[PDB]
């Protein structure tokens, strides 16, 4: 029309990588944009903003999700874990170290997402969650290459580091 | 340093650090979310405003009005930038379409306005209120419809003729005449194009996502009409480009204009849905190949014509060049035909010209080999040329295509292929094996660097070269470490900033070889300076283990800088060896595919690439390049297409769901072998490009494997199941 | 995206009451379709009512021996549930065939039913689309229609319903349970839930203004061999070109439903009744009314061949 409404601003408490944050946010703000623009936790990336790429993957109460497709205000009091919460250069997570060893990235832009997903995927398998490639639906899935490829398919890498990403995940899973 | 004679023995030959599969030195930053990309520089502008792009709603016509009052009044809005209020602009030499449209609209989603606001959400919301009204004009959107009318080459690009093609084709014992198409393709780099601008008086700093720092600086300055000296460009980390970030795009221009108008830093990202039409794309091609051979299978006649389209003054897709050099044949014709299309700007994407040219040529060769009754690997070997076929006194610098193919065939188990198509099943899957050649020239460009030996013994490399995920940080560190005799972990490398010396940038797969060669040049001077500091002749001095030695005497790098740091700044320049010799790179691609006998779904089972790309500088990051290119070739072969609506004049499936790139589940076993192809004609590094070579031939090897699986030739890519379904077996 | 007020409530009844009290209010569950559309201003609600955390997220056996699935159950949790995997396998298969793990983690039962089409002209607000703007035309009809519907279509809209889960729900005779703002409850069979496009492709479902879906009820298990075969150009993270959901019994009788072919899951009882006669017979009944475009005509042959492949899998 000839006008668009002013922001509705709400108080929000998030626990992000172990730390209590108290924010005032526009209700429209996604978890992705709250992390990046409000909290300056720029490790979580924006590849598409419409759920198509996985570059914004984070963990919310342990479960992976695409942070571009959830509102910050939907997660009052939740525990959020981003790539920064998994490790840093002087204290690398085993999955970060595995990605380095196997060269599971090139440009680095999908990598935060790949790593957060990888960690969650191993846990989803441990939890007995099946996938599209699980043949025996009633029994517990095994950690196989096929299972990992399917369960990671929501993280797109345009560089095409996939084969190395799989090698990193399998190394990390074996340890 | 002027490189005009082939390289002799030099320090890089020691290969203590160069040639070794070192971890990427940017790995700790990139795996921990601490590498900063263009939209992430918060400390540099903590109160940066947000600009949100408005793109043309029509393909082509006139912007009758562009009203901004409602947007200006929207919550949090600071200003709205338009062509009308931005002032007269220049145009960069690498932009065909204007980066800011109005009053003329040249393509769908061409930028026409930017709303600047206090927050992202407020900017986005206000952008919906910008009132654009248009008068459409008639456009040309179908390459196929335009073909009939273009039968002459561009003025500056005349056809190339050798011997008597027409006569020889008539005389040939066995021949093919076939037409092939490739669609418009999109880069889909995972980082959306983005930039942040800050002005300090008349000085501009732009943080951006760009492959070519110096071109960016020059082009942005020309567009803004400001002195180039007043512009600093910064792009140390780039989330992929694949050609799509070679040039200045609308994000950079609009950020810069906006920040100057509101007297405050502004950052602008192109939203993913706007990228495929706003930016550039690989042009679709329509290619006609006529190839004949004699009774022994020697090609005698080769003709390759290609049609592509672009906006007026835009580039053709150079899809016939490889056909001038790849196979022997005394009678040859090649030609380009360029239509005018009012789609978005066509431009470079990974291996421009060779990627689609080989997508056609390498099927045609498979067809001709089949017709001749000759194994397709043997057929290519039989037709190898070690000289330029148009100038047989001109040698390739070196050429190991035969060896790529033989090594590949052996490793892949090519002899286990059933040469009769359609006879091999694995459950419900038809299995097939295919091969193709890859080819890509090696190009040389001037490149410079500054290298410092610090007082603590560490080495600092500065150059404006970019690392777009290629590995430049690492290979430049390896080069300096090798030259100075220091451990890799003692070298710091600073990239992608116009305050550093001018490199050749990331493009044309010249980046690794040229950037490392400039570091070579700087290090040779630094070695002289070190030698002089300790009183040795550099001609007789060796550098190893943090020491310099000369016959009987020894000294430590520490001692040489007791006086202060030593700094060398040099460039490499290239003479006429690329005219004297043809410098190229080669591959053999071998693929096994499965085709579902019921549904026609295509799934790749195994891929092998064998590459000859000079001396490999880091086999781990080089392998990544090739598997990455293998994946992008799978895309091109099986799923990637920008769907043209030839009424509305745009690419329809314009996002990261509609335009389909390969996902984890698509990826087979991928193996890469690098032949030792050390090429002293190339440079002091003896390296050649690989990042584009890796893609060349991949898609046709997949197509040829699909043919071997099914017996169905598909000559219009991508090869999707709807092109196979009605010729599969009965269920 | 237009600014909106955001509301948490204490019960489902409060949510439905608020949706009635507030013009332009919408419910938000996973957000995985609604937020996508809101960013583009295709959906422009003034007010969002969060329906997570209202107790609508249980999976329970019913007294009749079937299953009551809460509207707000996460698609991952529904696919993973022991009883669903064992006794309603085709539903687990269909869920796992869709989207990605991140999206399945947040997507919900009712949200999935209510996801909208993936038509690219619908998504591009510069293009003609009757669904978005009644009477503006249908750009897909003579444009890019490879991904569009082949049966149940009208001259006004050839869009498909994209859900994999909904195809299995239709196969299983699922019933949508609601509460109305008036405070009454309704049951709508999924077979009656999706409206044909006709001359009103902007009207998609049987829900009334502010009606809240609280559960989906399944009947007792059917046994048999459950199969969900999804055809797509790439191996994962893509919507169906065609899909076939089947439950096949030891005698070769059974039932089938298809995705990727219509504005809703496509199933005909008379066609189910012919399964023992083979894929050609079933196809002929299912697609007697087909009206494809040139670009999507291949889906007809694909459906027949996929059905044939599915029945061969069941026989093996
Ligand atoms: C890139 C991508 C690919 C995908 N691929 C697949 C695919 O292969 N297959 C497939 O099936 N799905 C796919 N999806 C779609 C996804 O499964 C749906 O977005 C999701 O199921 C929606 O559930 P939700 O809970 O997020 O809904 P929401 O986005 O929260 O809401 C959807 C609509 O439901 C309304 N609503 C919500 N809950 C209620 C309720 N209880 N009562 C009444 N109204 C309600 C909302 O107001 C809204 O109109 C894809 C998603 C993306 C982003
Ligand atoms: N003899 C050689 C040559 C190359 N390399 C390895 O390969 C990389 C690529 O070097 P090169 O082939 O010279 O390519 P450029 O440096 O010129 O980079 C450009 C190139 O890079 C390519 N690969 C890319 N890969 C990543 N991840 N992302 C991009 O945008 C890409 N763009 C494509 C495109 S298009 C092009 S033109 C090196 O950094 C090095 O890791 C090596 O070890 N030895
Ligand atoms: S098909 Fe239905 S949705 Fe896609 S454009 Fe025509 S109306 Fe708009
Ligand atoms: O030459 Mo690569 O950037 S198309
Ligand atoms: S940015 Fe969230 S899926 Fe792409
Ligand atoms: S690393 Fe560049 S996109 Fe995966
Ligand atoms: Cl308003
Ligand atoms: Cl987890
Ligand atoms: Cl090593
Ligand atoms: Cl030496
Ligand atoms: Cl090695
Ligand atoms: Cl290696
Ligand atoms: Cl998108
Ligand atoms: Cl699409
Ligand atoms: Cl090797
Ligand atoms: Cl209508
Ligand atoms: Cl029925
Ligand atoms: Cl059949």
């Amino acid at each position: 029309p000839a006008a668009t409404p002013a922001p509705e601003i709400m108080p929000l408490t998030l626990k992000v990588n172990g730390k209590t944050e108290q924010l005032e946010v526009d209700t429209r703000t996604t978890l992705l944009d709250t992390l990046r623009e409000n909290l300056h936790l720029i490790g979580t990336k924006k590849g598409c903003d419409h759920g198509q790429c996985g570059a914004c993957t984070v963990l919310v109460n342990g479960r992976r999700l695409n942070a571009c497709l959830t509102l910050a205000v939907m997660h009052q009091g939740a525990e959020i874990t981003t790539i920064e919460g998994l490790g840093s250069p002087d204290n690398l997570h085993p999955m970060q170290a595995a990605f380095i060893k196997h060269d599971g990235f090139q440009c680095g832009y999908c990598t935060s997402g790949q790593i957060c997903s990888s960690v969650a995927v191993l846990k989803e398998i441990q939890d007995g969650i099946p996938s599209h490639v699980t043949v025996d639906l009633v029994s517990a899935p095994e950690t196989t290459a096929d299972e990992i490829r399917e369960r990671m398919s929501g993280n797109i890498c345009r560089c095409g580091a996939y084969a190395n990403i799989l090698a990193a995940i399998e190394d990390a899973a074996g340890e | 340093m002027k490189f005009d004679k082939p390289a002799g023995e030099n320090p890089i030959d020691q290969l203590k650090v160069v040639g070794r599969p070192h971890d990427r030195i940017d790995g700790p930053l990139k795996t921990t979310g601490t590498a900063r990309y263009a939209y992430e520089w918060h400390e540099e502008a903590p109160n940066a405003a947000y600009g949100y792009i408005v793109g043309s709603a029509i393909a082509k016509g006139r912007l009758t009005a562009l009203d901004t009052d409602a947007a200006q009044k929207a919550p949090g809005v600071l200003a709205v930038i338009t062509a009308s209020n931005a002032g007269v602009l220049g145009k960069g030499d690498k932009n065909t379409a204007r980066l800011l449209g109005g009053p003329t609209i040249e393509h769908y989603h061409q930028a026409i306005a930017l709303v600047v606001a206090e927050t992202f959400e407020q900017a986005r919301a206000a952008a919906s209120l910008v009132q654009a009204h248009y008068r459409r004009n008639k456009g040309a959107y179908s390459l196929a419809d335009e073909k009939q009318a273009v039968n002459q080459p561009p003025e500056d690009t005349p056809d190339k003729n050798v011997g008597d093609f027409d006569g020889a084709f008539t005389s040939a014992a066995v021949k093919i005449d076939a037409t092939y198409t490739t669609p418009d393709q999109s880069h889909m780099a995972m980082e959306p194009h983005a930039s942040m601008a800050v002005w300090d008086g008349n000085k501009l700093t732009l943080w951006t996502s760009n492959q070519m720092i110096d071109w960016c600086r020059t082009d942005l300055a020309k567009t803004l009409k400001v002195p180039v000296e007043n512009v600093r460009i910064i792009s140390p980390y780039i989330g992929g480009g694949f050609g799509g970030k070679l040039f200045l795009r609308s994000d950079a221009l609009l950020a810069a204009l906006a920040a100057r108008a509101v007297k405050r830093p502004v950052k602008v990202m192109l939203p993913r849905p706007s990228i495929p039409n706003n930016t550039t794309h690989r042009p679709a091609t329509l290619q006609h190949l006529r190839i004949g051979a004699d009774q022994s299978g020697k090609i005698t006649a080769i003709s390759h014509e290609s049609w592509s389209g672009n906006l007026p003054g835009g580039t053709p897709e150079t899809a016939v060049q490889q056909s001038e050099l790849l196979y022997a044949g005394a009678n040859r014709h090649t030609g380009l035909r360029l239509a005018t299309l009012d789609l978005p700007e066509g431009n470079a994407m990974r291996a421009p010209g060779e990627a689609p040219g080989l997508m056609a040529l390498e099927i045609a060769i498979d067809e001709l080999a089949e017709k001749a009754g000759i194994d397709p690997v043997e057929f290519r070997i039989l037709n190898d040329t070690q000289v330029d076929p148009a100038g047989p006194t001109r040698c390739f610098s070196r050429r190991q295509l035969i060896e790529c193919l033989r090594t590949g065939a052996d490793k892949f188990g090519w002899k286990q292929r059933n040469a009769t198509p359609g006879q091999v099943r694995d459950g419900e899957w038809l299995v097939g094996h295919g091969v193709a050649a890859g080819f890509r020239n090696n190009l040389l460009e001037k490149s410079g660097a500054r290298v410092h030996l610090e007082q603590n013994g560490t080495v600092t490399v500065e150059t404006d070269m970019t690392d777009i995920g290629t590995g430049s940080y690492t290979i430049l560190a390896q080069t300096a470490a090798e030259m100075l005799g220091v451990p890799l972990e003692q070298v710091a490398v600073h990239l992608g900033d116009s305050s550093f010396p001018v490199s050749a940038g990331s493009g044309g797969q010249w980046g690794a070889n040229t950037s490392t060669s400039g570091v070579y040049a700087a290090c040779m001077k630094l070695r002289e300076m070190i030698a002089s500091a300790v009183g040795f002749d550099p001609e007789q001095s060796q550098f190893a283990d943090g020491k310099i030695t000369n016959g009987t005497r020894s000294a430590t790098l520490h001692e040489a800088t007791a006086g202060g740091r030593l700094t060398a700044e040099e460039s490499i320049e290239f003479g006429t060896l690329s005219k004297e010799y043809q410098q190229s790179t080669f591959a053999g691609h071998f693929v096994e595919v499965g085709v579902h006998s019921a549904t026609g779904e295509v799934r790749v089972r195994r891929m092998l690439a064998v590459c000859a790309a000079g001396r490999i500088l880091n086999p781990k990051t080089a392998r990544s390049q090739v598997i990455g290119a293998m994946t992008m070739g799978m895309g091109a072969a099986l799923m990637e297409e920008l769907a043209v609506d030839d009424r509305l004049g745009y690419f329809v499936n314009h996002d990261m769901a509609g335009y389909e790139v390969p996902v984890h589940a698509d990826i087979p076993k991928q193996e890469v072998i690098f032949l030792d192809d050390t090429d002293p004609i190339s440079s002091p590094m003896k390296a050649k490009g690989v990042g584009e070579l890796g893609l060349c031939g991949v898609s046709a090897a997949i197509a040829n494997a699909v043919y071997n699986a099914t017996g169905i030739r598909v000559r219009d890519y991508p090869i999707t199941l709807d092109k196979l379904l009605d010729k599969l077996p009965d269920v | 995206m237009k600014a909106f007020t955001y509301e948490r409530v204490n019960t489902p009844a409060e949510a439905a009451l608020s949706a009635q009290r507030v013009p332009g209010a919408k419910f938000i569950a996973g957000g995985t379709n609604l937020l996508d559309l809101m960013k583009l201003e295709i959906e422009t609600p003034t007010h969002l009512i969060d329906v997570n955390g209202l107790g609508l997220d249980k999976i329970e056996v019913t007294d009749a021996g079937g299953l009551r699935i809460g509207a707000l159950v996460r698609n991952t949790d529904l696919a993973a549930h022991e009883r669903v995997r064992r006794d309603y396998a085709v539903l687990s298969r269909a869920l796992l065939a869709g989207a990605s793990g991140q999206l399945r983690n947040q997507a919900t039962t009712a949200g999935n039913l209510l996801q909208r089409t993936r038509c690219p002209y619908f998504y591009d607000t510069n293009q003609p689309c009757n669904k978005r703007l009644p009477g503006s035309g249908c750009a897909a009809l003579e444009g890019f229609s490879r991904q569009h519907a082949v049966v149940g279509v009208s001259e006004a809209c050839i869009a498909t319903h994209p859900s994999d889960m909904a195809v299995a729900m239709r196969l299983l005779d699922a019933v949508v349970e609601t509460i109305t703002p008036e405070g009454k409850t309704r049951s709508i069979t999924l077979a009656d839930f999706y409206h044909p496009p006709g001359k009103t492709p902007h009207i998609e479902t049987a829900l009334l203004p502010g009606e809240l879906i609280v559960a989906v009820t399944l009947p007792p298990p059917l046994g048999g061999k459950h199969i969900y075969r999804k055809v797509r150009d790439r191996a994962s993270y893509a919507f169906a070109l065609v899909s076939v959901a089947a439950i096949i019994q030891p005698d070769g009788s059974g039932r089938v439903a298809l995705g990727g072919v219509a504005h809703k899951p496509w199933r005909i009882e008379a066609a189910d009744a012919q399964l023992s006669q083979g894929a050609q017979a079933v196809y002929d009944t299912l697609f007697a009314s087909a009206h494809p475009t040139a670009e999507n005509t291949f889906k007809l042959l694909l459906a027949k061949r996929t059905l044939a492949s599915v029945l061969a899998e069941a026989r093996a």
